[PDB]
């Protein structure tokens, strides 16, 4: 568990888990990005669509962006796994698998936003309001976890003519 | 006399370096008046110290030898100008001579008089491989004679100065090829002349490939080994508040009231980020003044930096270069942190023995200054249109032709333009000199001191072919060889302080680890597994990725594009469950390589899936099966072996890139300030691509003028002349009163400066590696040794420790250099 | 012509030994005069001249002349041997970068400013003729009386654009060399968008060129210190 219990690793795998969080929030807090026609605007997310002024109401209408979407929280619920079960008999190398699932949700999670950008595109006034940034803070978490997780799970790059990647400890 | 020829050294060289176009009757004699008696204590000071010396033992110095060639050439023209032989260039020479005294400022310093005792030896017995580039040069010329030659036969009014018509204009033709100045022009006018893109046309990029491919190369043998095998004999001549959490705290400070600096709007007086990045500003102010006192409750260079920073960023919570001078917030972290001073003084003083190199380079940059201002003093004028040849001609308007049609015509005044870089006195011809030495814009100097025709007359085309060669001997001379023995100098400086086999091999006998192999039990999976090691199956797959990458260049523009690439993905993707199932994903997520294949191939099935997604009722994904050539170089290690050790150096060396990154920051944020309200407009260098608005906009034009773009126009392009911008705030009638003549001070340092921080960490991590670059790959070295931990592990699948003694047969199983 | 006959009749049939023509640098002479006879024959047959360009190998028998010269000349081809995997390593990172860029910007360079209902490109005094996007994130046309169409070549006459594997292969090569690259990097911004392009160029450069030079410059340095401290005992 050397490197399952370091202290620079632990806080990565803490902001993964503020990754995680901000993730769920995202996918499904659906008044991320406001419309403004003009006194009917809406609030659009990536499954309800709601309109304001008296006639509060929210609907569906692009089933790209929430079906990326959904593969991202896929990737979470399959990398939170492997990387709970890395805890227990010695099992440390399981934190290189889970770490790169976590680099793809946020990839997914990312194309989420421009195809979701995109249909901000084709409809007023645009300003993206409460969970945008939410999910844009989300996947820079999630990414950079991902990734710093990977290299810290990797062992070194050798540094010295003896060293070499894949030791015996 | 030590000090008594200085003074007269001195007084003539700057009586020759005040000459200038348009110089006052008075100056014009008091340079007559005193070149006579300059010459006269000349004579006399060759002659009451010859008479004290000898005259048989006093010409056995060659440095003497030549102090009397300059009077024996001077007392010729004064009394040959009291002649009818004028001949007004023909006297140019006799005062281009004239200049030739200029040596004597080399003879008064004992390094300038002796670093060429091997110099003698690095020219003069070496220029046979000197001449072997001229005849490199002569026959890619021919070739180019007959290739391109008298095909610029274009039926537009574009002028196509660099061609090969003639042999003193393809020699030109090729030089700048091989200085790969502007080179990607003078191939498409190759292709254009051909056909166009067509299949023909576009074969002749070979002749501008292999010229500068292997042009360059000959170029980092000719004046690169003279360099390091000749300026290392001279060298070898010349020998014979205190607790720890507290500065981790602050030093996140620094850096983030650094980057409240940088990330400001720079062109709105009142924006809405500007008072939030105030608030901030007080905010940390008031943070870091807690800090000082604090180090003066504590207690009563280094430690008095963090004072005058805050000083002058509290004073008001002219008056704006006071801000130019807050630009040092991040300038007082080098003390907080360790490796930041260890680097900061080995700068320092890595330039102090490299400041002998710089004074000479710089005393040869003012003697082809001075030769500059006496070839091309006042001829680089001209008119807008190239018929009128002075400057009572060139009034009026005149027609110019698009398309160079006949029949679209435009009204334009027309003007006696000057051009930018000329040569009319010293320091401007000391700046055209220098944009000359980095090699750019060098052809547009060139073809038009080529044309020049007189003192105030417009050019003439191909007037004078011939001076060419001053610009082809300072940049042989200046740019070739300067420049290499520079880089040699750093380079020798740094080898120095870098058995020495025996030790080497004893510490890797010491600290040696064997590897564990995972080689499985339960033979059902054993089956498995020796499927997937066998060198029939890697052979197979470097062959499928070769295959796929094949499969991947097909593609054009303007489907069977699709249905292998998910042939591919499912290939790929049962070759790495059927390699978990045969190392049961415990052996199989040790080797990174393994963690690399899998992260390409989930990456890649996101991709097939993703498209069908969309297809059903992103571009960046389909990078992934493109990547997966990087994974073939896992059997290539005689580059995983370079590539490791230069990665192992970048690493070990951060604190010297991070020199590099402030410099980068710190000019950003003063370019920002000073020329940030320029207006965008196309036909300038400041345009919607290259501007000082945001940050990384100043980041990347200060990464293009690093590299070396044509940063001599940007220069220009930001020089009290331009108009600033609509939407900026200013005064009514100021609109053409943008930019700074800071500039020339702003750009001209910066290259210099970026060239010797670059250079520096282009040589410690070249010094780094001394061992693995300088190593006979025929007696013994770590990679039999790394052949041996092979072996063992062999026998000794798990690490194990040691093995029993028996299985010795491994001893059987090396090979001569450990038999 | 009446050389190489009086040397090869001083030695053998033709070799015999391998004499005249496994004499090193002897074949080359012979092989030049050769290709002159057969031009010179090829000549008088017609009564076309990529034949005539091997008379531009002339000047390669001077060093066939001075053994000073073929000594020098054999020295920078000893150097060249150890640079074979950074040669191996430039290669496959330019065949690397050329299938992202033309897998990334395929055809995307191919709409202009041209004036409207006219076959004329817009642009200004000093510009060169750009890209341009309509209904697009790129640049928009600006001109007064000007409108963004398709069917345009490319930028610089149709030469640098990333369509096919050949002009991306090329385009690469030309940015390798850091020479205008900034140029490749403004149309490509003009056409598809300005902000995440610049990934693709700026990592071109850091690890393309001067990651490469770096590496050139050491096994070069290294390979004249082992030649000076290997002879000068
Ligand atoms: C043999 C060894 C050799 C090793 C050399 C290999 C090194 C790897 C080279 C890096 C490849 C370049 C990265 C992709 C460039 C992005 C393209 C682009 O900006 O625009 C195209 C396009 C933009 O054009 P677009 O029009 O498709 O944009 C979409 C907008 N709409 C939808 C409206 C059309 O970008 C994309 O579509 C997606 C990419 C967006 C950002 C991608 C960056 C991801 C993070 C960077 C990846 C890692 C970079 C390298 C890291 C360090 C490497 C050492
Ligand atoms: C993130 C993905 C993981 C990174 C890829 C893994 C590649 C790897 O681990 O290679 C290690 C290599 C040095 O390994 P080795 O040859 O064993 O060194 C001992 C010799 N003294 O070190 C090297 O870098 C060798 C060259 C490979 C460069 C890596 C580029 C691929 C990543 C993109
Ligand atoms: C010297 C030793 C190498 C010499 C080989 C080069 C000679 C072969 C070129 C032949 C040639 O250019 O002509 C054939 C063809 C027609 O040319 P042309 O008629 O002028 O134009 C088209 C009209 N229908 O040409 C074409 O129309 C298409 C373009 C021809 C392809 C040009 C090939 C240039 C390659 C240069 C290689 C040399 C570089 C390295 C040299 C090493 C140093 C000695
Ligand atoms: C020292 C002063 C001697 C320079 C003589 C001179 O006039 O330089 C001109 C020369 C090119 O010839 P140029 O004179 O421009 O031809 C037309 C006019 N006759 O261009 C030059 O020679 C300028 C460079 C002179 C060489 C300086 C020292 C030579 C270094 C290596 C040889
Ligand atoms: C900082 C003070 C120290 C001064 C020099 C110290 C020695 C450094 C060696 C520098 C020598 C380089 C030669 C280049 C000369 C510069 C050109 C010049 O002298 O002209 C001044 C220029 C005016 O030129 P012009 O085109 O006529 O302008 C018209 C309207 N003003 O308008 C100008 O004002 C240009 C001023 C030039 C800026 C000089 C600053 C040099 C920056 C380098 C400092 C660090 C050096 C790095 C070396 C370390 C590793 C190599
Ligand atoms: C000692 C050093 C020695 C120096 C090394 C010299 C290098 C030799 C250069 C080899 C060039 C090979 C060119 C052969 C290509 C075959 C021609 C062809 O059929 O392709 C045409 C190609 C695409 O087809 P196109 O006709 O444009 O499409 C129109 C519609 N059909 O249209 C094209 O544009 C083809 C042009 C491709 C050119 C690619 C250039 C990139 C290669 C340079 C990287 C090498 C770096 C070397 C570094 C080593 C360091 C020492
Ligand atoms: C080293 C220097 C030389 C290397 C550069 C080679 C130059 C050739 C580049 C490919 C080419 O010449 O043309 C592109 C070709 C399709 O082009 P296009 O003419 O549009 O399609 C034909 C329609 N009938 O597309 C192709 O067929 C090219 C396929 C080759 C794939 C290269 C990847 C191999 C990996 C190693
Ligand atoms: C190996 C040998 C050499 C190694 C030595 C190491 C030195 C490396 C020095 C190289 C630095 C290259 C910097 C290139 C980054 C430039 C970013 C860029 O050009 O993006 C432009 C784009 C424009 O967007 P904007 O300006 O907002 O306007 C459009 C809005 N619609 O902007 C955007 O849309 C996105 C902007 C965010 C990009 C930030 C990422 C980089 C920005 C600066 C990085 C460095 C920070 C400090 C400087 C250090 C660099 C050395
Ligand atoms: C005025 O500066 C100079 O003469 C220099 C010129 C002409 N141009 C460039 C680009 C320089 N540089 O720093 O790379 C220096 C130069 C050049 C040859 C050797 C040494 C230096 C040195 F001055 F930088 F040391
Ligand atoms: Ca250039």
């Amino acid at each position: 568990m050397s490197p399952t219990e370091a202290p620079k690793v632990r806080v990565t795998l803490f902001c993964i888990l503020v990754g995680i969080v901000l993730a769920m929030t995202a996918v499904v807090s659906d008044h991320w990005a406001v419309l403004s026609p003009h006194c009917e605007a809406a609030h659009f997310g990536l499954w309800r669509i709601c309109t304001k002024r008296g006639e509060k109401n929210c609907s569906y209408f692009s089933i790209s962006a929430a079906a990326i979407s959904v593969f991202s929280l896929g990737f979470l619920i399959m990398g939170t796994i492997c990387a709970l079960m890395a805890f227990r008999k010695k099992r440390d190398y399981l934190l290189r698998p889970a770490s790169m699932f976590y680099v793809f949700a946020g990839l997914c999670l990312f194309v989420s936003l421009e195809v979701m950008r995109q249909s901000v595109k084709r409809m007023i006034e645009y300003y993206y309001s409460w969970s945008f940034a939410c999910a844009c803070a989300a996947f820079v978490l999630l990414f950079l976890g991902g990734i710093s997780l990977l290299l810290f799970s990797l062992p070194r790059m050798p540094q010295n003519p003896w060293e070499s990647c894949m030791d015996a400890e | 006399f030590y000090w008594l020829v200085i003074l007269i050294v001195a007084l003539n060289t700057l009586s020759i370096a005040s000459e200038h176009h348009n110089q006052p009757l008075w100056l014009t004699h008091l340079q007559d008046i005193a070149n006579r008696v300059l010459l006269s204590l000349f004579t006399i000071e060759m002659l009451l110290k010859m008479y004290g010396l000898g005259l048989r033992q006093y010409f056995m110095s060659i440095f003497n030898r030549f102090d009397c060639f300059v009077v024996c050439s001077g007392i010729l023209e004064l009394l040959l100008v009291e002649s009818g032989a004028m001949t007004p260039l023909g006297i140019s020479v006799l005062r281009c001579i004239r200049l030739l005294r200029l040596f004597k400022i080399t003879k008064y310093w004992t390094s300038l008089s002796n670093l060429v005792a091997s110099l003698l030896n690095s020219i003069r017995s070496i220029a046979s491989l000197l001449l072997l580039l001229f005849l490199f040069i002569i026959i890619f010329a021919l070739l180019g004679m007959q290739l391109f030659g008298g095909r610029y036969d274009f039926e537009d009014t574009e002028v196509r100065r660099s061609n090969f018509d003639n042999f003193p204009q393809a020699l030109i033709s090729v030089f700048q090829v091989l200085t790969g100045e502007d080179w990607n022009s003078v191939m498409y006018n190759g292709i254009m002349a051909y056909g166009g893109p067509s299949y023909p046309g576009v074969l002749v990029c070979i002749y501008f490939i292999i010229l500068f491919v292997c042009g360059n190369y000959i170029l980092l043998n000719v004046f690169l080994a003279i360099a390091v095998d000749n300026l290392a004999e001279a060298e070898s001549l010349t020998s014979a508040v205190n607790a720890t959490w507290f500065t981790n705290f602050i030093l996140l400070f620094i850096l983030l009231s650094s980057a409240a600096l940088a990330a400001e709007d720079p062109i709105r007086a009142e924006s809405v980020r500007n008072q939030i990045l105030g608030y901030f500003d007080i905010a940390f102010t008031s943070v870091f003044t807690v800090e000082i006192v604090l180090k003066m409750t504590t207690y009563g260079y280094f430690n008095i930096l963090d004072l005058l920073v805050v000083a002058v960023s509290l004073i008001s919570m002219v008056v704006k270069i006071l801000r130019v001078l807050r630009v040092l917030r991040p300038l007082r972290a080098i003390n907080r942190a360790k490796g930041l001073k260890h680097v900061v003084q080995c700068v320092f003083v890595a330039i102090r023995t490299i400041g002998n190199i710089v004074l000479v380079t710089t005393l040869l940059q003012f003697m082809f200054a001075c030769i500059g201002v006496q070839l091309f003093k006042g001829k680089f004028f001209s008119c807008n249109d190239l018929s009128k040849m002075t400057e009572e001609e060139c009034r009026g308007y005149y027609y110019v032709y698009k398309d160079g049609d006949p029949t679209q015509m435009e009204l334009r005044p027309r003007q006696w333009i000057h051009n930018d870089f000329h040569f009319d006195n010293v320091l401007s011809a000391m700046m055209s000199l220098f944009t000359v030495s980095t090699f750019e814009g060098w052809p547009q100097l060139l073809y038009r001191a080529i044309d020049s025709n007189e003192e105030d007359m417009g050019p003439v085309y191909n007037n004078r072919v011939e001076m060419a060669i001053f610009f082809i001997i300072y940049i042989i001379l200046i740019a070739f060889f300067m420049m290499n023995i520079f880089v040699g100098f750093v380079i020798v400086t740094f080898q120095e302080q870098g058995d020495k086999n025996q030790r080497q091999c004893v510490q890797y006998a010491l600290k040696a680890r064997p590897l564990r192999c995972y080689i499985p039990k339960n033979p059902y999976q054993y089956q498995v597994w020796y499927v997937v090691t066998s060198s029939y199956f890697e052979y197979l797959m470097f062959a499928l990725i070769m295959l796929n990458t094949i499969c991947l260049g097909m593609q054009h523009y303007h489907h069977i594009s699709d249905i292998l690439n998910v042939a591919f993905t499912i290939i790929f993707t049962l070759e790495m469950i059927l390699k978990l199932l045969a190392f049961k994903a415990r052996g199989y997520f040790g080797d990174p390589w393994n963690v690399f294949d899998f992260l390409i191939v989930i990456g890649s099935i996101i991709d097939v899936i993703l498209s069908e997604i969309d297809t059903f009722l992103s571009a960046f994904f389909r990078l992934f099966r493109v990547m997966r050539l990087i994974k073939l170089l896992s059997r290539a290690e005689g580059v995983r072996t370079l590539l490791w050790t230069f990665i192992k150096s970048f690493q070990a060396l951060p604190y010297v890139a991070l020199l590099i990154v402030m410099l980068f920051f710190i000019y950003a944020v003063i370019g920002m300030q000073m020329f940030g309200k320029i207006a965008l407009v196309d036909g300038t260098q400041i345009n919607r691509n290259n501007n000082f608005q945001t940050f990384p906009q100043a980041v990347l034009l200060l990464f293009r003028c690093a590299t070396g773009e044509a940063w001599q126009e940007i220069l220009l392009a930001c020089s009290y002349g331009k108009l600033c911008d609509p939407e900026s705030d200013y005064a009514p009638g100021e609109e053409y009163t943008c930019g700074t003549n800071f500039a020339y001070y702003y750009f001209i340092s910066f290259y210099m400066l970026c060239a010797f921080l670059i250079i520096n960490l282009f040589v410690a991590v070249i010094m780094d590696n001394f061992d693995y670059l300088t190593r006979d790959w025929s007696i013994l070295g770590p990679h039999h040794l790394d052949e041996f931990k092979a072996i063992w592990a062999e026998y000794d699948p798990e690490a194990k420790g040691r093995i029993k003694h028996l299985d010795v047969t491994l001893l059987r199983r090396i090979q001569p250099p450990l038999g | 012509s009446i050389e190489a006959a009086m040397k090869i009749i001083a030695y053998g049939f033709l070799f015999h030994q391998d004499a005249y023509l496994r004499s090193g640098w002897n074949v080359l002479d012979f092989i030049i005069v050769f290709l002159g006879v057969f031009t010179a024959i090829l000549e008088q047959v017609n009564v076309v001249k990529a034949l005539r360009a091997f008379r531009v190998l002339r000047p390669l028998r001077l060093v066939s002349g001075v053994p000073s010269l073929q000594v020098v000349l054999n020295s920078i081809f000893k150097a060249m041997l150890p640079l074979f995997h950074i040669a191996l390593l430039v290669l496959f990172m330019v065949i690397i970068y050329a299938i992202i860029g033309l897998e990334l910007f395929k055809g995307k360079m191919h709409k202009t400013c041209y004036y409207i209902g006219t076959d004329i490109v817009a642009t200004v005094e000093n510009e060169k003729p750009s890209p341009c996007a309509r209904t697009g994130s790129g640049r928009p046309c600006t001109i007064n009386g000007s409108e963004c169409r398709g069917g345009w070549p490319g930028p610089n006459h149709g030469i640098t654009h990333f369509d096919n594997f050949g002009f991306s292969m090329l385009t690469v090569y030309q940015c390798i060399t850091m020479e205008g690259w900034t140029d490749v990097l403004y149309w490509v911004n003009d056409a598809i968008g300005n902000e995440w392009p610049w990934i693709y160029f700026v990592t071109l450069i850091l690890l393309g060129s001067f990651f490469i030079l770096n590496l050139v410059l050491g096994v070069l340095s290294g390979e004249f210190t082992k030649e000076r401290e290997k002879a000068k005992s």
